[PDB]
């Protein structure tokens, strides 16, 4: 199975300066997860470019498995985020009605 | 802050 640290979009440890950076003037859908800021093991956020804005999305991680809100369904971040490629966030919030389009790559 | 719940 792909591993976190292979994926993509997966960028670790950058700040949100970084992420607007790379996510200025891209289209709806454009996306990338990073470390949270509270650096702790384990806890990841999306985000998502959606109207010209850039929405933070917390990924939670409780009994080994992945979600956005309860209740947490994935095995892995990289699972949710395939997931995600395919079905609009417009379930989790009405506000983000896009899918996952356009990983923002370091390869 | 800019997090969607």
């Amino acid at each position: 199975p792909p591993s976190l640290q292979d994926a993509e979009w997966y960028w670790g440890d950058i700040s949100r300066e970084e992420v607007n950076e790379k996510l200025r003037d891209t289209p709806d859908g454009t996306f990338l997860v990073r470390d949270a800021s509270s650096k702790i093991q384990g806890e990841y956020t999306l985000t998502l470019r959606k109207g010209g804005n850039n929405k933070l999305i917390k990924v939670f991680h409780r009994d080994g498995h992945y979600g956005f809100s309860e209740p947490l369904t994935f095995c892995s971040v990289v699972d949710l985020i395939n997931h995600y490629r395919h079905e609009s966030l417009a379930q989790y919030n009405a506000k983000l009605d896009t899918r996952l389009l356009y990983p923002v790559s370091k390869y | 802050d800019s997090y969607v719940g």
